[PDB]
């Protein structure tokens, strides 16, 4: 059998891609055989997103894996919920409910309170970016209004990279002209490591600082150089190496040349790239349970085009959907297990900090606990 | 770099099983699958079947009935043991690891190993002198013939002066007849050193392997 | 064969019969100057992408020059992107973002910039910022940034995210103190139904002062907002009593006397205005375009909405350059648009009430900060 | 199962030229093609995945092109080293079926074969049978036709034709074929010849042996 | 130097060549404008001493 899938995957995803080609090569059984249409581009721009999304759906896929930025979320979402085309995303999760999008990344805000809570915490500086949406900021401050406490919230997402040193400065002045001395870094792993250095540049990590990586990935950035400065740094980690599926597959991966897989010839490994093989382990087995259960899902050419009018939605979208959502597994993020509206329950984060001798786990944080 | 060595039996009784091995080296045989192919002569190869890295194999709809593909993954080895191997059954099968990056390719292809599976009996080949019947050489080197008898298995490499003296010898390819090696050679040896110095065309049985020289 | 007699050009409007409407209507049928605008209305879910793509590209492929509609929040992304990879002007009288190319015309001036000068100029120190999340997400940012700057204690809460119990919890909360100051950035329906509830816990008005970031606070009611110690301040771009605002709405009520419209405009609002200023932006660039002789024509017919690769639009550069140069005196004050599209050289008149006395402290402006009077 | 059959079964051309292999499927291979590279001594190797893309470490040279059903790789120039048959394989669903493909050779002058004939020696005769060896070699095209006569009667009974490859140096397919008659026919015969009819020259040439 | 410069803690330490002199700069005008492929380490504004 031939399931024919689609890849969206942004420009300057290499590592991911990498991961999803070992994952594709790996997961491969005898009951069916992907074939996924990969299509790099720029996930921010929402014309080439509805571009590519039109033309995989020209070619009748059944699901559709790909990331999408804050700036277009909407398309990709209305899309699929109207088309009824599946879409698995190691992207941050959607705002609220959306059907036919089966995201992959656990959510942060409840173990970032936790955390804040956990080190009683009462006034702190927030630095966010609009990258991931506003989810976390609006969570951040209504707890914080809940619970009086003193947040200063401050947008780094506008800071250009020809004067950035100058800004970085500045605010750092004016965030030690108040005496904040806990910052909590809401970032991806490029912001985070150029505040860090900036940080580092204005000699703030010595001993009295507290700072909070808010992202799963703790590990990913540079920490061979605060680990040294004095002051304690803590954060998350979602892909834990002390498990034995993560040895097993770090002990299979750091071997890899760069030259065929890029970025495979490391050590660590980013978050994205993990969720990105745990998504080709669940598609494969959605389509092995598909097949399990005889659900002739075989679709001819009759996708058509992309913008019909009416928008009439094939009659096994659902199927694939629910097929999708039903699927429990174990992967390097953990168990792996989606409620109704796809995104992810029954995860666990393990809370590392950053002690002199390198990053050390002191709980694993839950939803039901 | 990845590479798999496929070590075969290279000859079986008729209507005998034919088991082939593959030890494919540098690539973990749990992580990355194994594709059969059988390529006859001068033809295209047909895929014969596939044994997945999970474990899982997938045959061919027509060879299936015959060929069945086993992992050992600790010795990391594949083996191929198809029954029932006919004369036209016989071809060269190779082994491959199919890969991943934006299609299904096949990156790493074994070099293969001839199999002849025939019920010819070893048999010491027989070379006889093809003299061209010609005082004046028609050519500036004497176009010696050579031809093949009784040789089997097919083919009966034929070398020219026991492998010495090899200028311009065209060795046709063996057509099996009577269950034999009809080899037939013409070798360019020194017309002026005829018939001082002969190449005396050897030729050795590929099943047999005795190398009976003729002048 | 410059510029034709009949410009075609695209509406994406959300409902069918709005006050908005009715006024893009008029405003299309009071202009008498070639070339004649023939519009192209479709109405659209402007919360659904695929829907908001559909009628975009339904439109461009039927060859119109510019596309005067609403967006939301779920939309904008969308809009810009498809506007600046097309090269196809976008006029709109929606809520301004932040971030977008020069394709977009933005008819709804700025507020976070005066709405800090209010604040400086009244010297809040702790209050309650009341955002809702639909749009008034890209002033919040500038406010707390502000906040973190002045030290200031800025307390965020939402809307939605509240409910009635949090609405006392919040409400009380900010009792616990002798001043209450709030300030809400809703707009005008919403405000006008977030008012229902907000009447319940200002009766007493013991120190309320309420900062509406609405353009339209002459159209909010004052009844609810009465009988109550609190004082409330909001901006106004539309003056319908000068010249030619009153002069526009006399020739509008002599229009819809005579030959009524689709819904009369009751109680008017500011969106009105926005529009008919829009269609006024419109009929002066293009005829700006014809009377200069450019050449404007759409040779290839059934230009493809979707095609690799994207071949931007011959003559959308001169367009849009026109459509952004356009200057002039309309319903809102001054129209005139920057280099980015977006409304500049505007006036807000920032009136306060209190004891139901209307009265203007002053206006706004770019070069001054404020003008108190 | 998509029975990928390539157009044409063989081609020939000089060095310095560009050539173009192409192939059709029988059902919508999505693109998914891949053509490989099978020399003369067995070893194969990728040279262009996905249609469109060659593979790593391929020569830059040969490209390929075409979406759907047909798909055609092309040599900008060819070499001595690209003188290889070429295949192409369809990996869009199970059984993978591959092409037979074209093998392109040197294209070299338009020569005559020159026949040659041997003997048969006196254990061929004691044995119970002759056999005569007709070598006709310098031929090209390989493209020729044989015709056997033992005592003069053309009889193409026993005429095992097995050619040969076309060496490099040489540049041309060297011809083997034999004729058969019984000992007591050949030892018996008039003239055993044995003409071979090339592409270049149309008459025929016969090596006879007095018999 | 750019990078104890913005730390906070005051370093000091001795110059023999300065650049503020007419015959330093003169040279220095005619020093960083050199190619490093002919002259190696000169398209450079410093010099060492
Ligand atoms: C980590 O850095 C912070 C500096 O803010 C300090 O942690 C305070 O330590 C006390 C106990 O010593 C905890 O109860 C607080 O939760 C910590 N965080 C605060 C107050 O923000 C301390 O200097 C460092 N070490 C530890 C163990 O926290
Ligand atoms: C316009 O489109 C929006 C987006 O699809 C619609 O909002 C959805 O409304 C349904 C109604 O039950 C909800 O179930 C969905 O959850 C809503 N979408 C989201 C993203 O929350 C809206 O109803 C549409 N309006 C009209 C008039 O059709
Ligand atoms: C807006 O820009 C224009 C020109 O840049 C200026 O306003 C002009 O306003 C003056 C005063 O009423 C009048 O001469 C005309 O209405 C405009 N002048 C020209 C030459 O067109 C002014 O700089 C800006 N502000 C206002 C309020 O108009
Ligand atoms: C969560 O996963 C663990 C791991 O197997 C399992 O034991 C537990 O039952 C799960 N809980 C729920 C609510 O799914
Ligand atoms: C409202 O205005 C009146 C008179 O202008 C003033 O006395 C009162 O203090 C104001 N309210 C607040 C809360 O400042
Ligand atoms: C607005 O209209 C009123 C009424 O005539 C007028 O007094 C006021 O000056 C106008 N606003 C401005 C800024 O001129």
């Amino acid at each position: 059998n031939s399931i024919q899938i689609g890849g969206l995957f942004p420009r300057g995803a290499d590592q991911e891609y990498s991961a999803f080609r070992v994952g594709m090569v790996q997961f491969s059984t005898s009951e069916f055989r992907l074939t996924p249409h990969i299509d790099n581009l720029e996930v921010a721009n929402s014309f080439a997103v509805t571009n590519a999304f039109c033309s995989q759906f020209s070619r009748g896929v059944y699901a559709i894996f790909g990331f999408y930025d804050k700036k277009s979320v909407n398309t990709i979402t209305s899309f699929c919920g109207t088309l009824h085309v599946s879409f698995i995303t190691p992207s941050f999760p959607t705002d609220g409910t959306h059907p036919f999008v089966i995201q992959m990344r656990p959510d942060l805000k409840g173990a970032l309170l936790s955390l804040i809570e956990y080190y009683q915490w009462d006034k702190f500086a927030y630095l966010y970016d609009s990258d991931r949406g506003l989810s976390t900021l609006q969570a951040v401050l209504d707890s914080a209004a809940e619970k009086k406490w003193q947040v200063t919230a401050i947008n780094v997402g506008n800071i250009n990279n020809d004067k950035k040193d100058e800004t970085y400065r500045s605010l750092f002045q004016d965030l030690e002209l108040k005496k904040e001395r806990r910052v909590i870094l809401d970032c991806e792993r490029d912001k985070v490591n150029d505040i860090v250095d900036q940080v580092i540049t204005i000699g703030k990590h010595v001993k009295g600082y507290h700072y909070i990586i808010a992202n799963l990935g703790f590990t990913d950035g540079d920490l061979l150089k605060i680990q040294f400065g004095g002051a304690n740094v803590s954060g998350f980690q979602i892909v834990d190496y002390d498990d034995s599926l993560v040895s097993k597959f770090i002990e299979r991966w750091s071997t890899l040349e760069e030259k065929e897989y890029p970025g495979a010839h490391t050590a660590t490994i980013k978050y994205t790239s993990a969720l990105t093989y745990d998504a080709v382990q669940v598609m494969t087995e959605a389509f092995r349970n598909l097949r399990k259960q005889r659900i002739e899902i075989s679709r001819r050419g009759n996708a058509g085009d992309c913008l019909a009018n009416p928008a009439v939605p094939w009659g096994q979208g659902v199927e694939i959907e629910r097929a999708l959502k039903q699927v429990q597994v174990e992967g390097l993020s953990g168990n792996i297990k989606f409620d109704q509206n796809g995104k992810r329950i029954n995860y666990t984060i393990n809370i590392m900090e950053l002690k002199t001798n390198g990053p050390r786990k002191i709980g694993y944080w839950s939803e039901v606990d | 770099q990845a590479q798999l060595k496929e070590s075969g039996p290279g000859l079986v009784a008729p209507s005998q099983s034919l088991s082939i091995t593959c030890t494919v080296s540098g690539f973990s045989l749990t992580n990355y699958g194994v594709h059969w192919v059988r390529q006859p002569p001068g033809k295209g190869l047909e895929w014969l079947g596939v044994i997945w890295a999970g474990g899982s194999t997938n045959y061919n709809s027509a060879l299936m009935s015959r060929v069945s593909i086993s992992k050992d993954n600790s010795k990391s080895q594949v083996f191929l043991k198809m029954n029932s191997l006919q004369t036209d059954d016989t071809v060269m099968y190779y082994c491959a690891r199919e890969d991943y990056d934006y299609d299904w390719h096949f990156d790493v292809w074994g070099a293969g190993t001839t199999v002849t599976v025939s019920s010819a009996k070893t048999t010491p080949p027989s070379v006889y002198p093809l003299a061209p019947g010609s005082a004046a050489q028609t050519n500036s080197m004497v176009t010696l013939g050579c031809l093949v008898k009784g040789y089997f298995p097919e083919p009966v490499t034929v070398t020219w002066n026991s492998g010495s003296l090899s200028s311009g010898v065209h060795t046709f390819p063996a057509v099996l007849q009577s269950d034999l090696y009809t080899l037939s050679s013409s070798v360019t040896v020194p017309s002026s050193t005829w018939p001082s110095e002969t190449v005396t065309c050897n030729v050795a049985h590929p099943a047999s392997s005795t190398k009976v020289d003729k002048k | 064969a410059n510029f034709p007699n009949n410009i075609q050009i695209g509406g994406l409007f959300p409902n069918q019969q709005s006050q908005e409407h009715a006024a893009f209507r008029f405003a299309l049928s009071q202009l008498t100057e070639p070339p004649k605008l023939l519009p192209q209305i479709d109405i659209v879910n402007i919360s659904d992408s695929f829907e908001m793509t559909y009628r975009f590209c339904s439109q461009f492929s039927k060859g119109v020059y510019a596309i005067f509609g609403f967006y939301e929040r779920r939309t904008v992304n969308m809009l810009t992107s498809f506007c600046g990879a097309l090269h196809v002007c976008f006029i709109t009288p929606s809520f301004p973002v932040d971030t977008s190319n020069q394709f977009v015309l933005q008819l709804r001036p700025e507020l976070q910039e005066a709405l800090i000068s209010i604040i400086d100029h009244y010297k809040w120190q702790t209050f309650v910022y009341i955002y809702d999340a639909d749009r008034g997400l890209s002033v919040l940012q500038r406010v707390l940034d502000t906040a973190a700057e002045k030290n200031w204690q800025v307390t965020a809460v939402n809307i939605l995210t509240t409910t009635e119990e949090g609405y006392r919890m919040l409400f009380q909360d900010l009792e616990k103190k002798k001043e209450r100051l709030v300030v809400v950035d809703c707009e005008s329906e919403r405000l006008n139904a977030i008012l229902g509830q907000i009447v319940k816990l200002e009766k007493n008005g013991i120190g309320y002062h309420y900062i509406l970031a609405n353009l339209g606070f002459m159209d909010i009611d004052l009844n609810k907002f009465k009988e109550s110690g609190a004082n409330v301040t909001g901006f106004q771009l539309v003056n319908y009593t000068d010249t030619i605002p009153a002069r526009i709405m006399q020739q509008w009520r002599t229009s819809d006397a005579r030959d009524h419209t689709r819904v009369d405009w009751k109680r008017p609002k500011y969106t009105s205005a926005l529009t008919y200023d829009g269609v006024k932006v419109m009929a002066e660039a293009f005829q700006s375009l014809r009377r200069q002789r450019i050449d404007i024509s759409r040779r290839g017919n059934a230009g493809d909405c979707l095609a690799n690769p994207a071949v931007p639009w011959g003559q959308g550069i001169d367009i849009q350059r026109a459509l952004q140069q356009v200057r002039f005196e309309g319903l809102t004050g001054n129209v005139q648009f920057n280099e980015k599209g977006r409304r500049t050289n505007y006036t807000l008149h920032v009136i306060e009430m209190k004891h139901d006395g209307i009265r203007k402290i002053g206006y706004w402006n770019e070069d001054d900060k404020f003008v108190p009077a | 199962e998509i029975q990928m059959t390539q157009t044409t079964s063989s081609l020939s051309a000089s060095l310095g030229d560009r050539v173009t292999i192409s192939c059709r499927a029988s059902q919508d291979i999505s693109n998914y093609l891949s053509w490989y590279q099978q020399k003369p001594d067995g070893t194969v190797k990728l040279l262009i995945y996905y249609t469109s893309r060659l593979h790593s470490g391929v020569p830059s040279r040969f490209s390929g092109s075409g979406s759907g059903i047909d798909y055609s790789l092309t040599i900008n120039n060819l070499e001595q080293e690209d003188f290889a048959t070429y295949f192409c394989q369809q990996g869009n669903t199970l059984p993978l079926t591959f092409g037979a493909g074209t093998k392109l050779e040197l294209k070299r002058a338009d020569a005559a074969p020159t026949v040659s004939i041997f003997p048969p020696s006196s254990e061929q005769l004691t044995s119970g049978g002759a056999s005569v060896v007709c070598f006709l070699n310098n031929f090209y095209p390989k493209d020729i036709n044989v015709k056997w006569k033992i005592d003069g009667s053309e009889r193409q009974n026993g005429v095992l034709n097995s050619w040969t490859d076309q060496d490099s140096k040489d540049s041309t397919y060297s011809m083997s074929s034999t004729l058969t008659l019984t000992k007591d026919e050949y030892e018996r015969h008039n003239s055993y010849t044995c003409e071979a009819t090339h592409k270049t020259s149309t008459s025929p040439i016969v090596k006879s042996f007095n018999r």
